[PDB]
């Protein structure tokens, strides 16, 4: 009867910026997901492939938690096939994604008066990222043609930009804790039952 | 990466700097507004100067990307602004010399005192000393006083600084492009690139002129029964034929007749719609003031107020020790902050103040969606006529019965609604031809029409005429009169007064009509018309994104200013009017003056 440390991701102290979202992976043990979802603390409990209705009986091979903290107006983003700042830059889930999405507002613990600017985000890259990708590269991103030398310039912005969240900002502004269950399915021990 | 791919990246990056950095100045004004200390004042100036600071150098990096080359119109909007008049298109010398110049013409105007003759201590200032007399006492003597004193030491010290203003100013515009100052003025109205919808600003002056030609037979009968009953009150100061005296009109310079209307209110036995006792009787408070506004915007489908807005506004006086500047304001902070600054009390003023503020934030929320740098009225005479026409529909028997704060015994006759639309005409007409006088003197003195040695000279002559006003004092070239008055000292445009009151009665009447509302203009209210209210978020959302021509077309359905709905609004005026004035001359002869 090893139980799952969910405590560890949900009631965390500090969350991960989205940009440098933190991963947990989650390994022998029993999961008890109806607590969760039947716990009325949450503003988002969405899932796919996977219904959040009593389907704690299953096993899966491996869960992995992710987390991270956005504003209130991009937790829409964290979803398959969604596109934005945070999709395309800081975290990204595939179009077959099999999971649940969990969010709730956390402007008591990640706002401060004068602006909070621990939590950042990617704004520019070259690229999308592929889904469940990382990227906290600090490289300076180049939007002309002229080579930027490692500063901040003309043509020549540091790639990632801070949310500062501040307690009277209105709710789409406000910072969110996500929390992404993802459910791993291989020819494999399957592990993680959860009774 | 084109040129306009490098400006999309570069705005990118402008708007979340400029959103983070314009709340951190706005929370820091907040503080000060609502709480007076010196700690604030210079916390306010410390955030607002990085804030300036920040929009200088993103000016001079975004002029790095020329327009000629951007075919994204909204792109080109947004940079064109920041691109703004660039950081100083003059020299530092010139740029500091008129900075100076605007310091000291606001002191002046802001500390401007005024000593009655044997006294040189019991002295006045504009507020609220000198306003008070012109605004309540009826001796013809004691007005004149102020009314001179005030223009002949504190006009005489603009003059020479006004001058030198003048210079500067058309150095500045010249160099950006413009013709003049004035020229430049009117570039807020300017459209290119759109079909259909395109506007010069040449045009402004044409249209201005045009619907002024059609208010004239209003303003003309308006103006001879205002004579006539002056002339009861004063006869041997006032000529059957001539302009009003300037110091009898009940302000400092005429600006709204509305302090006339005890004077001249047609039927003085029928008393006011004044719903402030019933408020008092059913102790109400300023929650409930805003929560009624609040379900007025509800009931025609526009959101509630945001949670933010009941936790962080100051509706209410702060107390007797914290200090607050209690001039009603709208904020917007941005990040969905979203806050009224009122120090309400339980009256009928501040039942309908409440109301115009509001609908202030609900144009603020309309276009948060925007970019920042759009995040705007269409043009700058949008915002107050979205806020007047709250008051408009607010203030009606109608909708005061349906809130329970007017009785339904009490039926409304005729007499009271000419009672009300005189009153409404003694404020709304009264500044027509005012606002586009002043207006017309200053895009003349920046154009170069007007010499120095005839500024007073013209400024009178055009009072006489356009207005039917003469001065009771011979005024020369040492006054400044025109600087007299806040917005030509404190550089303010003045049209916007003028574009706005036509914009808001060709709101209400195409919202009127959205909520087939039956019978007289002046008695509707567009509650629990969602059809109404969806008719103006439809503008409302487009901030400055669209042309303005657009966005009027989108409430009205028309593309430019028109003065039919205002005309429409005091038609019962204007046929009680030319009834009255059947034994009146009507119109004025501009040779007569008090002075003889
Ligand atoms: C002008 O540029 C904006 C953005 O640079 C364009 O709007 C984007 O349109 C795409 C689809 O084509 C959307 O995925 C983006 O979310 C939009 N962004 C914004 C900020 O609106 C817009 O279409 C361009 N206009 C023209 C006429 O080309
Ligand atoms: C977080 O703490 C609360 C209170 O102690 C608890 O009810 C909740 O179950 C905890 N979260 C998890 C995921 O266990
Ligand atoms: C007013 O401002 C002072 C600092 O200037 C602050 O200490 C105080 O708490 C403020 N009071 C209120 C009621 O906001
Ligand atoms: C505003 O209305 C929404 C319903 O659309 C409601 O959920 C919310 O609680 C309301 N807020 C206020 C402050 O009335
Ligand atoms: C608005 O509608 C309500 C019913 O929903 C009605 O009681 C009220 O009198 C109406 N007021 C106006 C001004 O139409
Ligand atoms: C009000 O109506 C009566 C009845 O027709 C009329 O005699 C009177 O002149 C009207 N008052 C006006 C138009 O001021
Ligand atoms: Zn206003």
């Amino acid at each position: 009867t090893n139980l799952c440390p969910f405590g560890e991701v949900f009631n965390a102290t500090r969350f991960a910026s989205v940009y440098a979202w933190n991963r947990k992976r989650i390994s022998n043990c029993v999961a008890d997901y109806s607590v969760l979802y039947n716990s009325a603390s949450f503003s988002t409990f969405k899932c796919y492939g996977v219904s959040p209705t009593k389907l704690n009986d299953l096993c899966f091979t491996n869960v992995y938690a992710d987390s991270f903290v956005i504003r209130g107006d991009e937790v829409r983003q964290i979803a398959p096939g969604q596109t934005g700042n945070i999709a395309d830059y800081n975290y990204k889930l595939p179009d077959d994604f099999t999971g649940c999405v969990i969010a709730w507002n956390s402007n008591n613990l990640d706002s401060k008066v004068g602006g909070n600017y621990n939590y950042l985000y990617r704004l520019f890259r070259k690229s999308n990222l592929k889904p469940f990708e990382r990227d906290i590269s600090t490289e300076i991103y180049q939007a002309g043609s002229t080579p930027c030398n490692g500063v901040k310039g003309f043509n020549c912005y540091f790639p990632l930009q801070s949310y500062g969240f501040q307690p009277t900002y209105g709710v789409g502004y406000q910072p969110y804790r996500v929390v992404v269950l993802s459910f791993e399915l291989l020819h494999a021990p399957a592990t993680v039952c959860g009774p | 990466s084109t040129i306009e791919e490098q400006a999309k990246t570069f705005l990118d990056k402008f708007n979340h700097e400029a959103e983070d950095l314009f709340y951190q100045s706005s929370l820091a004004s907040w503080n000060y507004n609502t709480n007076i200390t010196e700690e604030n004042v210079q916390n306010m100036n410390n955030a607002g100067d990085k804030w300036s600071a920040f929009l200088k150098e993103q000016s001079t990096l975004a002029q790095m990307y020329p327009l000629q080359e951007i075919q994204n119109l909204t792109v080109k909007l947004q940079l064109q602004a920041l691109q703004q008049n660039g950081s100083s298109v003059l020299s530092e010398d010139k740029s500091k010399r008129l900075n100076t110049i605007l310091n000291t013409m606001s002191t002046i105007y802001s500390t401007g005192k005024v000593c009655n003759p044997d006294n040189p201590q019991e002295c006045l200032l504009l507020e609220p000393g000198l306003n008070e007399i012109m605004a309540n006492s009826l001796d013809y003597n004691e007005r004149l006083w102020a009314w001179e004193s005030w223009r002949s030491e504190v006009g005489k010290q603009l003059r020479p600084l006004y001058e030198e203003y003048v210079v500067l100013k058309n150095e500045m515009a010249r160099a950006n492009h413009y013709e003049d100052y004035g020229d430049y003025w009117r570039g807020d109205y300017e459209v290119n690139g759109v079909d259909g919808y395109d506007y010069s600003r040449g045009q402004l002056i044409e249209d201005v002129e045009h619907t002024f030609e059609e208010i004239k037979p209003l303003y003309e009968h308006l103006h001879a029964y205002v004579r006539a009953k002056l002339m009861n009150a004063y006869p041997s100061y006032i000529s059957p034929i001539g302009c009003l005296p300037a110091h009898l009109l009940g302000d400092m310079w005429g600006r709204f007749w509305t302090n006339l209307y005890s004077l001249t209110v047609p039927f003085g036995q029928k008393p006011n719609i004044d719903v402030t006792d019933a408020m008092v009787d059913q102790a109400w408070d300023a929650q409930r003031i805003f929560k009624e506004a609040e379900k007025f915007f509800v009931s025609v489908g526009l959101p509630n107020m945001t949670q933010g807005f009941w936790e962080n506004s100051m509706l209410t006086d702060p107390g007797n020790v914290q200090k607050a500047v209690c001039h009603p304001t709208a904020w917007d902070l941005g990040k969905g902050d979203f806050r009224i600054l009122m120090c309400t009390k339980v009256t009928m003023d501040d039942f309908l103040t409440a109301h115009h503020e509001m609908g202030h934030i609900q144009y603020d929320m309309a276009y948060a969606a925007q970019p920042f740098l759009l995040r705007n009225g269409a043009n700058e005479g949008f915002h107050e006529a979205v806020g007047e026409i709250m008051s408009l529909s607010a203030a009606t028997p109608k909708h005061l019965k349906s809130i329970g704060l007017l009785s339904p015994d009490f039926q409304e006759d005729n007499e009271t609604e000419i009672n009300f639309l005189l009153k409404q005409a003694l404020t709304i007409v009264g500044t027509l031809p005012f606002t586009y006088m002043l207006e017309k003197w200053r895009w003349m003195v920046f154009k170069g029409e007007i010499p120095k040695d005839q500024w007073m000279k013209k400024w009178w002559e055009m009072k006489r005429e356009i207005v039917g006003v003469v001065e009771p004092v011979p005024h020369d070239e040492t006054y400044c009169d025109p600087a007299s008055l806040f917005h030509v000292s404190n550089d303010y445009s003045f049209i916007r007064y003028y574009t706005r009151t036509l914009y808001q009665f060709q709101f209400q009447e195409a919202l009127c009509q959205a909520a087939k509302h039956e019978g007289p203009l002046h008695k509707c209210d567009i509650s629990n018309s969602t059809e109404a209210g969806q008719k103006l978020f439809n503008m409302l959302r487009l901030g400055k994104s669209e042309p303005w021509t657009l966005a009027l077309e989108n409430v009205v359905g028309a593309k430019n200013m028109n003065v039919r709905p205002l005309l429409n609004y005091f038609e019962p005026l204007f046929t009680w009017l030319k009834d009255q004035n059947k034994n009146s001359f009507v119109g004025w002869s501009t040779d007569w003056s008090p002075y003889a």
